[PDB]
């Protein structure tokens, strides 16, 4: 055998870049899971030369973003894209996730690749909220002061909860020197979980848009899947190029440019654009207990659709009631988006509460009763009795 | 029928198959497609090490 | 001939390509620093300090 | 005060990386020619097998 | 039969040599494209005859 | 995971009474159609997902006449999705020989499956 | 088979710490390597809660050290357990490397074994430098001027490497800043170089104190060798209380209870106790390039080990003038270490020049010499001829 | 990896020598009784490191019933070293049974690789 099936590393990069057996099949979508292999690289380099001229404390933090910007030699190049590059490590994964919901991949034998992909995703919440509480903005001091305050709703645990968020009794200094300091961990928990992620995609390999075995026709990775790959990676850097040198604020809101005040309240708190279909959901629970249990238990919905899925075929390329309630559950997605970003007003309180009543009837109600209707349809159409 | 009668491929095939035609443009495009990634990935690793020298503000008080 | 020129040779195939890399840079800043500033005259720092010479 | 800097250095990478994508475009269809044109033909075995 | 070879098959004295004096020519060349934007010892690049 | 015996036992039901098969039975027929499995050179037993242990099964008992037949409408089906186009209309599968040829294998893989477990959770008294 | 060999994560449990073959015949020098996994989850996890109140700026960095120690609940506990917790790494560390020169395991077949473990031993002197660093005692600011001034010896690059060294011009406010950021990530590229370090002696296992093979007699990891390792933990976590409560600051400096000051010089700059061998190296060749080469290639000097053994017989067990010559080079490390921490006088001078010599004419002149006389007495002392 | 052509080369240049034989055998025996290697019940042919393709083609043409009483010896100063004990003084070798039993095997392998090695680096000319 060759050395680069020999040795003890080698053998790793060969056995999952080099000579892994791929469908002969697959077309551009399943390019999005190695995007994340680079977004991942990108936010972890970019934030590390980033971290050298950073000042944690509340008095200082509103003037190190400042000196990286004006005083730092490429200092801007820095930051706006460790500020439009996290909004495009969102765009790949709610693609990602998408597309293993279509082709249906969660099924039986890749049920451990659906649930460790769920823990990613609300590791990777986390380290965008605790990294916009570290610029000291405006809407960054009131953005905390929300989400800190709904761990109070816990019946004879909630102000000790939040006071041992808070390290005081509201969002002081040690609050923000907690944040940043957490900001650095979780993205190398991340790292470990993509590891584990990877180890149960080499047991089974990928799926097919087909959705039929591929056992009897494959291909290797070398020259042909990463020469498809760079087709995609070369597109990737040009639109992150497009928004860090010519519109470098156009995600994102102006307030955040005024330094945060514990005394003066602005006219609007909106979160940033890939929290705002969850901010929607949180608001239409007229509860601050049963609103903090409801917008948990939306991204952990996802783990009972292997159990909910009753059809024999694979994947929605030959259903036809199955592909037409997933661009419902998608334009529902956006429509609870947009309303995350409105008024508290009418009639924008009774459309994000039916609108959030779609998103639970989907993996529920819709998913079980149209994946049964097809097994039947499939049955009395070829068989003559 | 049978296996040593290859179907027809002259819809795709080129009419004049001399050996050097496509071993010239396919190495000129591998190798002005390994010439940009050499000097665009020269510059990306020098502007992330150009970051770590003296900030603006310290060479005013030199 | 023109294969085995500068294409058989990976030990060029390397070299060249980095070789070639070396004056990309320079011929192709200065054609682009010359014309970002034909493109905006009148609006400079240096015509404007030529128009204050009174 | 970045603003005439930033501008300049956003022709030195759309220049490039444009260019570097049209290329990509070129070679994966070149070495995606075989798989693309393979035929294939099924002679049922003799019917003991 | 007794000939020069340790660990090596020394069969390859300049079977190995003048093409890494172009790999010589490709890595040190190498060192030609990193060397750019630090403008500490590049007075040994920036003295060619054009640009 | 809807079983096949379940599948039958509803399916049987529409396809004996003669009011609902007047509305259902027209339903079945415009969804194999938009369906379009057929323009690709496959039959339907050929879609069914294979990783579980009946299924496996009900693949060793197949003829090995029809078991080299299927393994060529799989092949020459992922090579018209690579190119993107379509087989021509005399490699369609007709409506007369879209037929079940794995479903007998099948619906005796399970009823043997529930037998196992029947008389393994079993409270017989004296 | 079982659930635990049949998971794909639980098996890789099940190949490293249930069922692992290992020999029957090992003692109490095989523990020091499952301290060090220990150890390293200790001052990772101390290092985390130290982080969160914690000030990285030049003119709050040492006051945020006593911040902690005074006014954090427990902080006391959490600072002098990481701060006698990393000489307790060391300790080990050292007594790891030198059972694996005795019983000579860098041999064949495990010598990517020993070049993993030369890579782990350079990246932990180098946190242990960036974080004596954030103190901003009077040591740690003495300690970064004479160590970054070496750089300045390499001709036509030495003061542009220094320079961006430092972010200035001397050691300022961003070379602490940036020290600090460092510190936080090679703690996690150790991590991932132990995870490498296990993959390679999962493929031949451990030796064992007679050097033959052990494929005859073998014995599993659980219920005898983890029971086996619980006798040292136990004591290790005894010896790092009666330090921790007891005797807090006998391992340190009291220079460090002074802020640094780019005025006033002490009357000694000595290292941490640690890094004193490698001191008297650098201080004993009279050029400031000759001297950081020299100091840089003693710990690089351990990859030629492999190539220089003449034996037949694997391990310094039944060989007596090689054991009388690893107790010289033991005793010499302990000289070169108490050199480190003297004046530069007369005979501090001559005595840290022979002894550094003889840290060299070990791995080059003293043992291909003796590995070859042995090979030859067990030759003659048998063959009747 | 010193070779066993080379140090039977030294060995017997010492050995045939009559005065050099009359300074470096007492060394010899003395260092081998300070090694201790047989109160453990073993010879000196046991110690040898055997991860190299020479040593394992010499254990293959070993007979069976010296590769049999060997594998016992092994297992033997396994326990011996894990009681902390030694073997009592009816189970030590002497310095007559302690004779090498592999080495016509090592230095026919070797001599066959130093011929492999010379025929495939070879400058003949018509
Ligand atoms: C933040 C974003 C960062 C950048 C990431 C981009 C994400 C791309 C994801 C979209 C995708 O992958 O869908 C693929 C879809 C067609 O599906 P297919 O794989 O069956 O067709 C392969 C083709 O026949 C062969 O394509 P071929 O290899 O021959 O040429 C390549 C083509 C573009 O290459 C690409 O990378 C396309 C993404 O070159 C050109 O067209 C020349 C133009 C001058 O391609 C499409 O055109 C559909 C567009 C609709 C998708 C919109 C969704 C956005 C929310
Ligand atoms: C700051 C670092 C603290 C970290 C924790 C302590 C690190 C311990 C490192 C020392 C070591 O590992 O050497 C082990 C060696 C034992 O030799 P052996 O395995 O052949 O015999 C096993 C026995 O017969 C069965 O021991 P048994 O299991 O029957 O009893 C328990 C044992 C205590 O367990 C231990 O952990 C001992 C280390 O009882 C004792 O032995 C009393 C000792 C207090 O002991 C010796 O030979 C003594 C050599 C002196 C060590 C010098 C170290 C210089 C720094
Ligand atoms: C935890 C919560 C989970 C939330 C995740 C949900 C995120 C939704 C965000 C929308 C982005 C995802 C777009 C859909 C991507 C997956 C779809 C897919 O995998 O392919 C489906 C379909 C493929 O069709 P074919 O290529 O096979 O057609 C050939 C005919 N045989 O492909 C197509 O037909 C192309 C259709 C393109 C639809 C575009 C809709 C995207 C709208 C984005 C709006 C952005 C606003 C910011
Ligand atoms: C999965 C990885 C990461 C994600 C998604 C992420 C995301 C973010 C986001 C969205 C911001 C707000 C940017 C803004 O609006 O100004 C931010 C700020 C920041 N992040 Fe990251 N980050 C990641 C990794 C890291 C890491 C590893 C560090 C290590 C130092 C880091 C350092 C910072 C710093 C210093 C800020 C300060 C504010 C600024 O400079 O803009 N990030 N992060
Ligand atoms: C940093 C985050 C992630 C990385 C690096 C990553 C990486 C990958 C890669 C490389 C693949 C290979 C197939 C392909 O390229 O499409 C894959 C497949 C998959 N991923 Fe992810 N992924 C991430 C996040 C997620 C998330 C958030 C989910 C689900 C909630 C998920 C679920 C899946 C599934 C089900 C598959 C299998 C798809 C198939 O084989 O058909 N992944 N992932
Ligand atoms: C292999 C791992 C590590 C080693 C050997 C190590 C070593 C050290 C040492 C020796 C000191 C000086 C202690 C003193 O004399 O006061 C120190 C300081 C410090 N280290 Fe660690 N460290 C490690 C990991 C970490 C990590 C991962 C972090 C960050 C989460 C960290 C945070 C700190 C902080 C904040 C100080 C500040 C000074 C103090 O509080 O004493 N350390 N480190
Ligand atoms: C954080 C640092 C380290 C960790 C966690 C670690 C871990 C381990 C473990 C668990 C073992 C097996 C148990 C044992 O043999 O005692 C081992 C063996 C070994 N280690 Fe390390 N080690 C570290 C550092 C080093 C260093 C610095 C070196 C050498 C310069 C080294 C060289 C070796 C060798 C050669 C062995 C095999 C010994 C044998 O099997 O006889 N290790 N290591
Ligand atoms: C030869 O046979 C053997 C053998 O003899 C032995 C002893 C062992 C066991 C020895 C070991 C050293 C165990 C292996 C070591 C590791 C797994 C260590 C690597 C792991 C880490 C360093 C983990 C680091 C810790 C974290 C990342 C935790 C982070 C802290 C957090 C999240 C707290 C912050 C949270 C809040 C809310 C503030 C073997 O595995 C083995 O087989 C090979
Ligand atoms: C489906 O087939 C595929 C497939 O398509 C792909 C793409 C891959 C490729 C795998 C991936 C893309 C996974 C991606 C892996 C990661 C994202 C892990 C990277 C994690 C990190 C933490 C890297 C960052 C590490 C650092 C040390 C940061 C660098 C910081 C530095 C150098 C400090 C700078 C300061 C100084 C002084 C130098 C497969 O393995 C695979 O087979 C399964
Ligand atoms: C009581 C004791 C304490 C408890 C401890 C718990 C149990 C201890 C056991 C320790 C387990 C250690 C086992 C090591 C391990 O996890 O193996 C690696 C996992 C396999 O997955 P992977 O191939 O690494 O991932 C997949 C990776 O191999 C992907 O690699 P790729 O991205 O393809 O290549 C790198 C990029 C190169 O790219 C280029 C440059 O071309
Ligand atoms: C780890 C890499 C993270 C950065 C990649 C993010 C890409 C999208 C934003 C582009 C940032 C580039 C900043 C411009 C710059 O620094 O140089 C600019 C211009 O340089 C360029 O045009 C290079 C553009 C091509 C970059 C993408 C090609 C990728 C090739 C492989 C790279 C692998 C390491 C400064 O030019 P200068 O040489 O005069 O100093
Ligand atoms: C799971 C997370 C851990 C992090 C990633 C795990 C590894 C992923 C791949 C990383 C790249 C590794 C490629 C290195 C290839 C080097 C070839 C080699 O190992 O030759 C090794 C020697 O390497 C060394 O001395 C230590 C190198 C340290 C490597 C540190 C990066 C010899 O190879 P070998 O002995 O098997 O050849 C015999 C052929 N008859
Ligand atoms: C971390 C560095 C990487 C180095 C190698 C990784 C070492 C592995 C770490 C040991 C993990 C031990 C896991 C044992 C339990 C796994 C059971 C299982 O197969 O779960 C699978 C899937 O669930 C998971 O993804 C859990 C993954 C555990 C990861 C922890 C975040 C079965 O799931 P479950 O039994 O709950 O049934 C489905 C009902 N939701
Ligand atoms: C599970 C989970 C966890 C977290 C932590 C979380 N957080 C939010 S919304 C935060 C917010 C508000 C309410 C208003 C303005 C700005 C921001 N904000 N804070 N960070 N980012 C990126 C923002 O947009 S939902 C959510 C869900
Ligand atoms: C390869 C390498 C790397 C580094 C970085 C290194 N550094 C030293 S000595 C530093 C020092 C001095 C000279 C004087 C006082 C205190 C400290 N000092 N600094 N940190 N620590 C723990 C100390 O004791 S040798 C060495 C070798």
């Amino acid at each position: 055998m060759a050395f680069r099936k020999s040795n003890v590393y080698l053998s790793l990069v060969n056995s999952y870049i080099i000579d892994s057996p791929q469908p002969s099949s697959i077309n551009y979508w399943w390019n999005m899971g190695s995007l994340l292999g680079l977004c991942l690289v990108i936010q972890i380099v970019t934030g590390i030369f980033m971290a050298m001229h950073y000042s944690s404390n509340i008095e200082l933090a509103f003037s190190s973003v400042e000196h990286i910007m004006r005083d730092v030699h490429n200092g801007y190049i820095l930051r706006y894209l460790h500020a439009n590059g996290a909004s495009f490590f969102f765009m790949v994964m709610f693609m990602h996730m998408a597309k293993g919901l279509y082709y249906g991949s969660y099924r039986s034998p890749r049920v451990t690749l659906w649930n460790v992909g769920v823990i990613i995703f609300i590791l990777t919440i986390a380290t965008a909220f605790l990294g916009y509480c570290c610029v000291y903005g405006q809407m960054s001091h009131w953005g905390a002061t929300v989400i800190t305050n709904l761990f109070s709703a816990i019946p004879f645990v909630g102000n000790d909860i939040v006071s041992w968020l808070w390290g005081g009794f509201s969002v002081s200094n040690p609050t923000i020197q907690r944040f940043f300091a957490l900001h650095y961990l979780v993205p190398f928990i991340i790292a470990a979980m993509v590891i584990m992620h990877l180890m149960a995609l080499h047991i089974h390999g990928s799926s097919n848009p087909l959705g039929i075995t591929g056992n009897l026709d494959r291909i290797p990775m070398h020259s042909y899947f990463i020469f498809k790959d760079l087709v995609t990676v070369f597109l990737f850097m040009l639109i992150l190029a497009l928004f860090v040198f010519y519109s470098p604020n156009t995600l994102g809101h102006p307030d955040n440019y005024i330094p945060g005040n514990p005394l003066v309240t602005p006219a609007s708190i909106v979160p940033e654009w890939y929290l705002l279909p969850f901010y929607a959901i949180l608001r239409s629970i007229p509860d601050k207990l049963l609103g903090v249990i409801t917008m948990f238990a939306a991204i952990l919905v996802l783990l009972v659709l292997p159990f909910t899925d009753r059809s024999v075929v694979r994947g929605n390329t030959f259903k036809v009631l199955s592909k037409f309630f997933f661009f419902i559950f998608v334009f529902n997605f956006v429509l609870l988006g947009q309303i995350g970003a409105c008024h508290v007003e009418v009639p924008y309180v009774l459309m994000g509460q039916i609108a959030t009543f779609i998103y639970f009837a989907y993996f529920l109600i819709i998913v079980p009763v149209i994946s049964t209707i097809e097994n039947v349809l499939f049955y009395i159409g070829r068989v003559n009795k | 029928k049978s296996t040593y009668r290859t179907p027809n491929f002259d819809d795709v095939l080129k009419e004049n198959n001399d050996a050097d035609k496509g071993r010239s443009y396919a190495y000129f495009m591998v190798g002005a497609m390994g010439l940009l990634s050499s000097a665009g990935a020269k510059s990306t690793v020098e502007t992330f090490i150009s970051s770590m020298t003296a900030t603006a503000d310290v060479l005013a008080m030199a | 001939s023109l294969y085995k020129t500068f294409f058989k040779r990976n030990a060029v195939f390397v070299g060249t390509i980095f070789a070639g890399a070396f004056v990309f840079q320079t011929v192709f800043d200065t054609a682009i620093t010359s014309w970002y500033e034909n493109h905006n005259k009148g609006k400079l720092w240096k015509d404007v300090k030529a128009r204050i010479a009174a | 005060p970045e603003h005439d800097e930033r501008k300049r250095l956003g022709l030195k990478t759309v220049i490039i990386l444009s260019s570097l994508y049209l290329l990509s475009i070129w070679v994966k269809k070149f070495k995606w020619a075989g798989i693309k044109t393979r035929k294939f033909v099924f002679n049922p075995p003799k019917p003991r097998k | 039969t007794g000939l020069h070879f340790g660990r090596l098959s020394l069969r390859s004295l300049t079977a190995y040599a003048p093409n890494l004096m172009l790999w010589g020519g490709a890595s040190m060349l190498g060192l030609f494209v990193f060397t750019e934007g630090w403008p500490k010892f590049q007075d040994t690049l920036y003295k060619k005859i054009p640009l | 995971p809807q079983s096949f015996t379940s599948i039958a036992r509803i399916g049987d039901y529409i396809l004996k009474s003669p009011v609902l098969s007047k509305l259902c039975v027209p339903v079945a027929n415009q969804f194999i159609n938009l369906a379009g499995y057929k323009k690709l050179g496959l039959k339907f037993d050929d879609l069914i997902a294979e990783e579980n242990p009946i299924m496996q099964t009900a693949l060793r008992r197949l003829p090995e006449d029809e078991s080299y037949a299927r393994a060529y409408r799989i092949i020459r089906a992922h090579q018209t999705e690579l190119t993107h186009h379509l087989l021509p209309r005399n490699e369609w599968i007709k409506a007369q020989e879209d037929v079940p040829y794995l479903l007998p294998y099948i619906l005796e893989a399970e009823a043997a499956a529930k037998e196992k477990d029947e008389l393994d959770n079993i409270e017989v008294s004296k």
